[PDB]
């Protein structure tokens, strides 16, 4: 079971603070080191600080301007991470990740999405995409669903509640005008649609919304 | 501080061949280097801890070596769920940092795109807009080009584009362009077609539709 | 059990807590100061190992102020408890010199 | 004599496996470690692992990928080398080597040739080379012996029996759909041929076989 749950996004205005929740299960000893990572939109993995929740000792990165303040919670087993007065560079990724004290990073939480903006929040529209009436299907049939108009990133995007992952691509979001765009594809074989079913499931945690959306043949 | 340098910073590899990355640490660290595997949207990954010891459910192909300043992660036999960034982590003198990362391509053999033409949904349209997608799927080279026509004629505004990283599942690319106009000019033509251009043929691969 | 055999043991236990809690603390005291490597559990637990018995390799040391005072208590407690183990022999050795002499 | 011994040659199929053999003879110390070395043609000295036969503890080069497991036999004092799943990659000169625990070789075996081959074992054709009638000689005369057809490598060659070591010159043996061939030379007084007897000796460790051949006049 998932050792470390991050919530999956969090929208910021600038100048504004935020507080990033880590909740760990699994075994638990006093000797157990909480880090937080950094990591900006194609770029690497910059460690921020750890904290050690069995004394409440925190250390942070001296190369970096501080933003965060490191807090645990013993009996909820949480760890939190504020950071403070954000702008657009604050903007990315934050994982939390377990050490045992001896140096390594063994499990890592899937990673909040920070997004500083004065943006406001948009879940997406979600539409089918089954082909035309005169495409001529092989063995295979390729479908999809577009994903429109939302803010901030990211959305989920699985295909029959997850049960389906080969043959799926889901494209990078695009940005314009404050509002992010992409679509998923997934190929079945064409003799399996539509007898068998085929969904897509797109969640959009910033603004608390998970919407379905099944792929039936145009007519 | 201890640096951490990655280099070269992407490694091309053909299918089945040894592939090795390095990591330079600007001081002896002994055998305190972890490596992690961070694929395409996901988080990082412990695959080797102290250098060279193993992890459990980490595939027996992946090794490190190595000791003092110079270390090796090994890869036996790449295939493309490797396709990924690989850093490595010291943990010898605080602060713990990360080396700079080094990505995996793998040089699989040259495949035609899939393309896929999709008219506006029912949905949309009843919403006053109209996007007109196009899938070019699982080729290779990820050089590639699309061109849109409309009633024969090219058409470039309205158009974006997105490409995918190298696929974790086939070793291909993936690209996706979508036209989106008005539901009004939208009906006020008959044809949409998507071509696509690439290395593996002459002629563009075509596919159309009529609203 | 007479007295010397009885303190002998329990330094002896006294000195495997204060190698636990000192590992413990200088890593807590160490992490946060830039260079330091007694940062790790295991060998912090080495580390205070042959500080106890003040062997000292010079493989892994305290660079800080609370590290250091972690350090000298970890220090003392070795050699007291092993010092306590001589005087305790020695006080075995006289025991059973004084029979031997008929005394 | 001889401390180290091992086989001359082994033949492998790709994907199979072998267990290469040292026996050691001579003084044997608690801490005595056995190596094993790997060295492709033309290449250098790789070293593969080592093992303590005292205790069975064995330990292997890291930065290459583990092909070995090395085991020993105290009681016939010997140390074995199994190689697994080989491939041309493999193909090389293995030599064992004694260390006392002092960090040096003091002593290295003869070593064993592997050839990683789908081609079958095949002994060698030794024809003799005699100067023909119109041949001029000098103050010395030049002789040989042809060995063609043989695989795998390597064949050893001396002249009656090992005791003509002086003028002699065994040629690097050439590839030709699957069979190898090469001529050694040998140099002798004039005046001491055929009067004394020349025969060279051929040694294909690969298939048991040790054939003589030789020299005479042509006539
Ligand atoms: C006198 C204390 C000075 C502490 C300091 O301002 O210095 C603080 C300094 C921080 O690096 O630590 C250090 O070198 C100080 C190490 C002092 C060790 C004292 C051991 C007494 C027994
Ligand atoms: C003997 C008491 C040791 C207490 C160690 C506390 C370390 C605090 C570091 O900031």
């Amino acid at each position: 079971q998932v050792q470390l749950q991050q919530p999956g996004a969090e929208l910021v205005k600038p100048g504004a603070s935020v507080k990033l929740s880590c909740k760990a299960s699994g075994y638990t000893f006093t000797s157990d080191w909480i880090h937080w990572v950094k990591q900006r939109p194609g770029h690497g993995l910059e460690w921020i600080g750890e904290i050690i929740p069995s004394y409440g000792r925190a250390n942070y990165n001296e190369k970096i301007q501080k933003k965060a303040t490191l807090t645990a919670d013993k009996s909820s087993s949480t760890a939190f991470m504020q950071l403070s007065s954000l702008t657009s560079e604050d903007s990315a990724v934050y994982y939390c990740a377990r050490e045992r004290g001896d140096g390594y990073f063994a499990v890592w939480g899937a990673g909040t999405t920070v997004t500083v903006s004065s943006a406001k929040t948009t879940p997406p529209s979600v539409y089918p995409l089954a082909p035309g009436s005169a495409a001529q299907t092989n063995s295979m049939v390729t479908l999809g669903c577009l994903v429109k108009g939302y803010f901030p990133e990211p959305v989920t995007v699985t295909w029959n509640s997850g049960s389906l992952s080969s043959g799926v691509h889901t494209f990078p979001a695009v940005l314009q005008s404050d509002l992010y765009t992409l679509s998923s594809s997934v190929t079945v074989p064409s003799s399996s649609w539509p007898s068998e079913t085929v969904t897509c499931n797109v969640a959009h945690p910033a603004s608390s919304t998970k919407v379905d959306k099944k792929i039936v043949p145009r007519d | 501080d201890i640096l951490l340098t990655q280099s070269p910073a992407i490694l091309s590899v053909s299918p089945g061949e040894r592939v090795s990355f390095s990591c330079r640490a600007s001081q002896s660290i002994g055998t305190d280097i972890h490596w992690y595997q961070q694929r395409t949207n996901g988080s990082p990954r412990l695959l080797i801890k102290y250098a060279s010891e193993s992890i459990s459910g980490i595939p027996s192909r992946f090794s490190g070596s190595g000791s003092g300043t110079d270390f090796t992660l090994s890869i036996n036999s790449v295939e493309s769920e490797d396709i990924a960034n690989y850093y490595c982590q010291q943990s010898n003198r605080w602060p713990f940092t990360f080396g700079s990362g080094t990505k995996l391509e793998i040089k699989r053999a040259d495949a035609a795109p899939t393309v896929s033409i999709f008219p506006p949904s029912s949905e949309q349209l009843t919403s006053g807009g109209a996007s007109v997608v196009c899938f070019l799927n699982n080729f290779y080279p990820k050089d590639i080009n699309v061109k849109w026509k409309i009633d024969g004629s090219e058409r470039q505004n309205g158009v974006l584009n997105s490409w995918t990283d190298q696929d974790s599942k086939d070793s291909t690319y993936s690209m996706s362009s979508t036209l989106t106009l008005t539901k009004d000019e939208y009906e006020r033509h008959n044809s949409y077609t998507c071509e696509a251009t690439h290395k593996t043929s002459t002629s563009p691969i075509v596919k159309s539709f009529n609203r | 059990s007479a007295l010397h055999w009885r303190a002998a043991g329990a330094a002896t236990v006294l000195l495997v807590i204060v190698l636990l809690a000192g590992s413990y603390l200088a890593v807590l005291a160490e992490r946060g100061a830039p260079g330091a490597q007694l940062i790790t559990y295991p060998r912090a637990l080495w580390w205070s190992v042959e500080t106890a018995t003040c062997v000292g390799y010079g493989d892994l040391y305290p660079v800080t102020l609370w590290g250091r005072l972690v350090a000298v208590v970890v220090m003392v407690a070795g050699i007291t408890s092993f010092g306590l183990v001589t005087a305790a022999l020695a006080t075995w050795f006289v025991g059973r010199e004084q029979e031997r002499r008929g005394h």
